[PDB]
RNA sequence: GGGAUCGAAGAUGAUCAGAUACCGUCGUAGUCUUAACCAUAAACUAUGCCGACUAGGGAUCGGGUGGUGUUUUUAAUGAC
């Protein structure tokens, strides 16, 4: 008869919602037809369904997801595949995970990932069709199951220090799989 | 020096302070702190309008000392000046630049714009700047009207003015053109005011 | 009835009943292509039976009441935010009083949380343009020959003034006097309408000051006339960021900078933007519009320094 | 118009449109009731100079 | 900039100097009279004194000492000397 | 003396496959501490120490002075 999800948005994405919120809250009432509300009081955005007007159960999931992908700070057009598509995943981890290193080491390290112009990071999101964001020492990419894999093993490798560009190469290679 | 009658009136002082002349916005440089009066208290500077007066003066002493008219150049890249320079050289006989300054105006004869000054005028040192490098290659002196944020290099007489408004603009251009044509012949006496009224230089945007 | 030509606007016909109005006025009249343009389906029935009963009619206004009002609209500075749309409700409206009082000696001439619901989506959308959809908000008050209900300021504000009537749609009374939030500019202290998205603009179009033009409450009424802000009167004055070290052109370090290869037309030796009249100001502003309208149907920057300048960054 | 064209049934016209002038100033006081609005030191200055004019006075604070 | 008078500098930015680096050096402490609220006994106070200075007559305290100024105790009066 | 984790050496599993081509399991010394030794490092800002002059702006950390300033409260103090 009633459920409901609240989730959080953490302040440096507040604004970015702010100038969005016009946008966001149109596809969810009417394609899913959730009802929603922002909650000021707790920073906080909150969706609940009616059982008299919902299709199926898998709506308040879908809705949840965009949301949450909205927050990690993917971009509002990449969110939105969340509610077309039945798929996607995200995953992420965070570079003291693969080796710890600390200091000019550490800026260094996401500097590489990124490169000159974020060229490298282009390069990467198009030999596998995902986005990746980096926000400070955490990754977090979206996309596909076997695509994320193939991505995550070329990231790593940057990270343990090879230069960017032996990891071209192989990019060249993985694409050629994929068409087969 | 001068005789009194060069001295500041109170209908020249209206017009200066309904135009804004006076707000000098934020961001002192560390030269023109000068010409400031005081600070208040939201943090716009007033800058001291008797200064201007005593200033532009001089500037017109300097044009007038010019052997032919045309060889005054007056610029303005920025649109709300473009108008008040184009009557400027219609009164005086100065030649206008309004728009693209097309470098190498200065410098490389066998150019369709080639020019040699005598004396420039600048109406924003900052946004023509491309015209006072040029000048410093080939020994023009530089006047120019300066807000308190305005940088120096190669400006020789400043006249200290609100440079954004577009009624400050205007009037400024429009007080020059009366001294040098009241310095010259053409106008018969200081006390009476001249016909044409000040609103024929501002920037119409419809 | 209290009126006789009761105008609705947009936003009145779509948030309520006819069956709500019929009390208030004997006959009712609306823009063509006002009518015209509404779309919501659940109005719509609603709209499509007042429409079949005769009782609403739709008349354009004159172009001599429209080059009129327009001259007027000008003088006060809302021209510049009113909509073409708007101000053929404005001509009218007060083309009728012309026909139902002889004259114009009425006139003056010249100037002196909660939940989103599938239901009230629409409302909602309404409410994120600003305009009131509740009525009555921030009301603080040739007998009836004519009114206006509208839920826009900006054209309540034309209309107090040149003593045309207002209709508090919501409850069928006329409004002496109002209450919102305009723009004022604390150099000049001049007063502008505040713009439909909301949020100054970064130049003072009478002074060229700076990031000077700050929302203030606003009052106007319909028997003096005039205009009176409202100002706080502890306000404390934060000055973080009004000065700071800028490059200068001519510097030897600058010329060194510039390079070798000319003008690059990558990354562009980027200059700052500090005149409103800057050409590179220019740019960003039709620029802005476009990619606007391009992300919208695809998916169907900042000036200055900011206070913190001065600090470093890693 | 377009760009880079032109004739004389534009040239006759843009001289005629720049030769406007309004009937009355736009900084004649009789726009603004007879005075002008300035702040504390705006006076402070104009005493200095001597002169005397019709100014009123805003705090500002 | 160029030109400056080295030898007559304004009053008001001398002020704002510190003390070593006016034209000639000097203090910028000074004394204090000050009463008791009960005796006649007037006493002389330096302004950043360090002892805690009683009255003469009796062991009631003036001041406190604290890193700059000294602090005075509520109901004396007192005059700059 | 202590001995959780990780782990030079050592004992073992697979030897197939070019992005993931170096991987899995167990584990001695060591990693911690007390009392004595040793005196090396890309021990790096790859810039010897002391003193004077040529230069300006606002951010931040510690101390001090002034303000008819805000808040805590009817002062002092604290925070701004
Ligand atoms: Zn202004």
């Amino acid at each position: 008869k009633f459920e409901s999800r609240k989730i959080m948005v953490p302040p440096h994405r507040m604004t970015p919602l702010r100038n969005s919120w016009t946008k966001i809250y149109p596809p969810l009432v009417e394609h899913l037809k959730l009802q929603v509300r922002m909650n000021l009081k707790t920073k906080s955005v909150e969706l609940r369904t009616n059982p008299k007007f919902t299709t199926d159960p898998g709506a308040l999931q879908k809705g949840a997801d965009f949301i949450k992908a909205f927050t990690l700070g993917f971009d509002l057009d990449d969110s939105i595949a969340l509610l077309r598509l039945d798929d996607l995943y995200i995953e992420t981890f965070e570079v003291k995970d693969v080796k710890t290193l600390t200091g000019d080491h550490l800026s260094r390290a996401i500097g590489r990932i990124a490169g000159k112009d974020g060229k490298t990071k282009f390069a990467i999101e198009n030999a596998t069709r995902t986005r990746i964001v980096l926000a400070d020492s955490k990754i977090h990419i979206l996309g596909g199951f076997t695509h994320i894999r193939m991505a995550r093993e070329s990231v790593v490798s940057l990270i343990l220090g090879s230069p960017p560009g032996k990891v071209y190469g192989n990019l060249r290679t993985v694409a050629s799989r994929l068409k087969e | 020096s001068l005789p009194a009658t060069f001295d500041l009136t109170p209908e020249d002082a209206q017009l200066l302070l309904a135009a804004n002349t006076h707000l000098g916005a934020r961001n002192v440089q560390v030269h023109q702190e000068p010409y400031v009066f005081n600070a208040r208290p939201d943090g716009v500077h007033v800058i001291n309008v008797g200064k201007t007066w005593e200033k532009l003066v001089l500037a017109a002493r300097i044009i007038a000392a010019i052997p032919n008219p045309e060889d005054v150049v007056a610029i303005s890249s920025r649109t709300f000046g473009q108008r008040a320079v184009l009557k400027f050289a219609a009164h005086t006989g100065a030649t206008p630049i309004a728009g693209r300054f097309t470098p190498g105006s200065f410098t490389n004869y066998i150019t369709r714009s080639f020019k040699e000054p005598r004396l420039v005028i600048v109406t924003d040192p900052r946004s023509d700047a491309q015209a006072i490098k040029e000048a410093s290659y080939v020994n023009i002196p530089v006047i120019a009207l300066t807000d308190l944020d305005s940088p120096s290099e190669f400006v020789d007489v400043a006249i200290p003015c609100n440079n954004r408004g577009k009624h400050s603009i205007g009037l400024i251009w429009y007080l020059l053109a009366r001294e040098v044509l009241r310095l010259r012949g053409a106008l018969v006496d200081r006390t009476q005011p001249w016909s044409i009224m000040p609103d024929l230089y501002f920037y119409r945007d419809p | 009835a209290h009126v006789r030509a009761l105008i609705l606007d947009a936003t009145p016909l779509i948030t309520q009943s006819y069956t709500h109005y019929q009390n208030y006025a004997q006959s009712f009249y609306t823009t063509p292509t006002v009518f015209q343009e509404i779309k919501d389906a659940q109005a719509r029935k609603n709209l499509e039976i007042w429409q079949s009963l005769g009782t609403l009619k739709l008349v354009h206004p004159s172009e001599n009441s429209i080059a009129k009002v327009s001259t007027f609209a000008k003088l006060t500075g809302d021209y510049s935010v009113l909509s073409a749309n708007d101000l053929h409700i404005l001509a009218l409206t007060y083309e009728l009083e012309i026909k139902l009082n002889n004259g114009d000696w009425r006139l003056r001439k010249k100037p002196g949380g909660d939940w989103i619901t599938p239901e009230n989506l629409t409302e909602a959308i309404i409410k994120d343009s600003g305009e009131d959809t509740t009525g009555s908000l921030g009301v603080e008050a040739p007998e009836n020959q004519v009114a206006l209900a509208t839920g826009d300021f900006a054209v309540q504000n034309v209309a107090l003034q040149m003593n045309l009537n207002l209709m508090n749609f919501m409850s069928g009374l006329k409004i002496k006097r109002i209450r919102n939030y305009m723009l004022r500019c604390h150099a000049c202290f001049k007063i502008f309408p505040l713009p439909k998205d909301g949020k100054p603009k970064h130049f003072c179009a009478s002074c060229g000051g700076q990031g000077t033009l700050l929302r203030c409450a606003v009052s106007v009424d319909s028997r003096t006339g005039n205009v009176t802000p409202h100002l706080k009167s502890n306000f404390q004055w934060n000055n973080r960021g009004n000065r700071y070290s800028v490059a200068s052109p001519l510097s030897k370090n600058s010329q060194k900078r510039y390079g070798k290869k000319g003008h690059v037309h990558s990354k562009p030796q980027e200059n700052v933007i500090l005149r409103e009249d800057q050409k590179e100001y220019e740019k960003v502003i039709k620029q802005e519009e476009w990619t606007r309208r391009h992300n919208e149907k695809i998916l169907n920057v900042r000036i200055g320094k900011g206070r913190y300048v001065n600090s470093s960054k890693r | 118009p377009v760009r880079g064209i032109s004739f004389k049934l534009q040239e006759e016209e843009r001289e005629r449109k720049d030769q406007y002038v309004p009937e009355v100033s736009a900084l004649d006081l009789s726009r603004s009731n007879g005075v002008l609005n300035v702040d504390n030191q705006t006076s402070d200055l104009v005493k200095s100079l001597g002169l005397k004019l019709p100014l009123s006075v805003i705090n500002v604070s | 900039v160029l030109v400056q008078d080295l030898l007559h500098p304004t009053a008001a930015s001398e002020a704002r100097k510190h003390k070593l680096k006016t034209l000639v050096q000097g203090p910028r402490s000074y004394f204090l009279d000050v009463k008791c609220p009960g005796c006649l006994n007037i006493t002389t106070v330096f302004s950043h004194a360090q002892t805690a200075v009683t009255c003469e007559s009796c062991s009631t305290i003036l001041c406190t000492p604290t890193g700059g100024k000294a602090k005075l105790s509520e109901g004396t009066s007192f005059r700059r000397k």
